[PDB]
């Protein structure tokens, strides 16, 4: 998350938190949409290019948490899990088609204050708003600007970070990237002449492409922070899973295990 | 030394370092609240 | 192998760094021993019975 | 369960906003 | 002699109750919490 | 396990109770070599 | 000064290798935390008196 | 990180029953054990 | 002690074993005559020299055992110490006259099968046995050879060593000495024509100078392997503290906080 | 304490020598 804003509290009662067991490491933001289960990106469980193939009994998530660091005790709740679901139409090789991933929880969590799911996308809601120019928000603890070359300023964050970001029009998206183009997929940034710049970066993945339903007000991630040519460069957009569309599949699973 | 003994075999019982750090976990945290309230 | 390491086994570390590594009850070993001597016993009145 | 879902218990079901919940209502075509 | 605190994984929330900390280091906070506690309050007895 | 009548010191507030590792090892050495004993002979 | 190390108090190291550091027991501390507990919400109260 | 198996002191016999063993430490000791009686114990029955 | 033998179990039921808690090492050996005294090379617990005032505190004696190093399960008795009482007229300075101290048990020890103190030497059996020839046992686990210098072969005893020698006159003591001699110290060795090395040695201070009453079979500890020139040399002997001239002071120790 | 000391139970309490019991009586002048 580049350019943005030490996020507010409970925000997202839905940002989950994947965690490696052993070792100790932050993976990738998730997607709590229910008390066992979760989206989060396909690529963030395994990445074979970056040799990836981590399961169930590698990887945990720290759900409801603020503080990318400090425990957060009493409220903090990291529950283990059942089975990872991963998408089988899920292509890394060309360009993390269909990134993106369901997953059970071993245990249920306990929706309090702090913890709650977000709404999943209806039919109208659904291509309702989605429209080019739309600000849209997403969240997650995720790095923030190019880290392994030369860059000072600092590296991670310490407590969740908010992006409010507007669509982009498929073109735009299109001719910005040397990565074939999905109508699942989608960017979305802050064009070279408007003045805030700031978008996803490294690790933000897995997170929540939030928006917030007119009609009833309420909240709608409607996508999934897949990927991103770098980390905010004007002309550049990070670009994010499409939920209503894949929604299909995730359902299904569902409709058979939870 | 034994007196909570619950089964010669294994004698006496005692806590958890789990129930104790709990216990300092909700011991500590009220402290400091009166304090801070007035140090203030 | 000419020397020898002890055994350190089921274990995990605490979220709170304060607290880090946080071992077996005394309740989760006690219970871990005899689900072992059961069998044990078995396996070794099992001998005699075969040895006479 | 859903149908009480996307509700922030320090928001939305106790009625308030997020430093800027404008934002995305007023970037529905304009503002409100 | 040996170190790299181990090779040991994350804790899950069950563990706890099922797994404590070590009790020299809880003593070593149940000792450090009080002396905080104790000159900071000869802090207030004293700057008052 | 207890109550009162069992123990001298007991407290709540710090939740169940359970062994100490000091009780286990002795439980461990002693149980563990019972068994060798009868090993041990048995192998003649 | 500036970052934070953990405290591990009260350990001795048992005759046995194998044993090696022996650290408190349960009862060992719970005992410590009461003994604390009685002198020191006396002082708290022992504040507020005067401050009311 | 650090190590040398830190700072402290011999135990003295007074001490066992007020300082115990490393829980993760125990149930190594005990799978240890358990383990060579297994084997040894098929080792027998296997002999015959 | 050098030129020695694999000593036999029980032999030494009096055998203490003088350790340092931080770091844990051997430093001398003691004598056990009772379930809360112990006596001792006072050198062994003060010697500004080599820098050295250690306390209770610091120090504590393992009972009874054989094996220098590995721990002697549910036999070897362990036990912090009380008050240390070290006699006043002790001279370093000069040369280790009086160099002896005795200690009380912060709590008692019980003799058993391997615990039991020495009988201590009366008027009688006193000077009575004490005479050139004569030989004598003593023990300790400590050295076996000249530490700092040319020395391969064996250095550190794995079980209390045996060692059984012949009492000197004091004239050849005085002779082959270079150190101001007493009526208090003692040597005892193998001269040059009879074939038979061995000796104290580095850290086998603090031990017992054992010798067996012929008049009803009980053994007395009549030195305390205070020190010597060099580890069996030709020549040199070790010198043994004198018990019973300096038993007096012994009592008037006992006596008051016993 | 003593009146009891100076005596091994895994020799003299249970009668017997040491390896070596003998050499020290041997010095005693001459042999036994
Ligand atoms: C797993 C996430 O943390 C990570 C997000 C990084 C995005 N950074 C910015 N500034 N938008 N996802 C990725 O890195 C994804 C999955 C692995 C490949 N990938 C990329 O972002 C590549 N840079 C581009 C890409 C390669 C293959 C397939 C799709 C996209
Ligand atoms: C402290 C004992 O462990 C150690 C044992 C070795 C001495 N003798 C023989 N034969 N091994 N004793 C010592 O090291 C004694 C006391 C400390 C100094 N010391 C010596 O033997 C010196 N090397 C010589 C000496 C000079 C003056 C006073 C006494 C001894």
């Amino acid at each position: 998350i580049v350019e943005g804003s030490d996020a507010e509290i409970g925000m997202s009662p839905w940002q989950v938190m994947l965690f490696r067991k052993s070792p100790q490491e932050l993976l990738c933001g998730a997607s709590l949409i229910s008390d066992r289960w979760v989206l989060t990106a396909a690529h963030c469980l395994l990445y074979p290019p970056w040799d990836k193939n981590f399961t169930e009994n590698d990887l945990l998530v720290r759900i409801g948490k603020h503080s990318r660091t400090r425990y957060e005790r009493n409220i903090e709740k990291i529950s283990m899990l059942e089975k990872i679901y991963i998408h089988p139409r899920y292509n890394w090789r060309e360009n993390l088609d269909r990134d993106i991933a369901l997953m059970k929880l071993k245990k249920p969590v306990a929706f309090s204050d702090y913890i709650h799911p977000v709404c999943l996308p209806d039919r109208e809601t659904a291509a309702s708003l989605l429209q080019a120019g739309y600000k849209g928000r997403v969240t997650g603890w995720g790095n923030l600007k190019e880290t392994w070359t030369a860059n000072v300023g600092k590296g991670q964050p310490s407590v969740l970070q908010v992006v409010n970001l507007p669509i982009v029009e498929r073109p735009v998206c299109k001719d910005s990237t040397r990565i074939r183009i999905t109508d699942n997929m989608f960017c979305a940034g802050y064009k070279p002449d408007e003045g805030k710049r700031g978008d996803a970066c490294e690790g933000d993945s897995g997170g929540p492409f939030v928006m917030k339903s007119p009609f009833n007000n309420r909240w709608y991630q409607m996508g999934i922070v897949s990927w991103g040519e770098g980390c905010d460069r004007d002309g550049k957009y990070g670009f994010y899973t499409h939920v209503f569309r894949l929604k299909k599949w995730i359902q299904k699973v569902i409709d058979q295990f939870g | 030394d034994n007196c909570c003994i619950l089964d010669e075999r294994f004698g006496s019982y005692c806590p958890t370092t789990c129930g104790i750090a709990d216990f300092l976990s909700t011991y500590q945290t009220k402290v400091d609240k009166d304090l801070q309230s007035l140090e203030d | 192998k000419v020397e020898r390491k002890a055994p350190d086994a089921g274990g995990c570390l605490h979220a709170d760094p304060d607290l880090g590594v946080l071992c077996p009850t005394g309740c989760q070993l006690q219970e871990a021993l005899l689900q072992q001597e059961r069998p044990i016993r078995n396996s070794v009145d099992e001998l005699n019975n075969n040895v006479e | 369960g859903e149908a009480d879902c996307g509700l922030r218990p320090l928001f939305e079901k106790k009625s308030l906003e997020d430093k800027t919940e404008r934002e995305l209502l007023e970037s529905y075509i304009d503002g409100r | 002699s040996a170190c790299k605190d181990s090779d040991w994984p994350f804790c899950s929330d069950e563990d706890w109750n099922y797994k404590c900390p070590s009790g020299c280091r809880m003593k070593g906070l149940i000792d450090e919490v009080n002396q905080d506690f104790t000159n900071r309050i000869n802090k207030l007895k004293n700057s008052l």
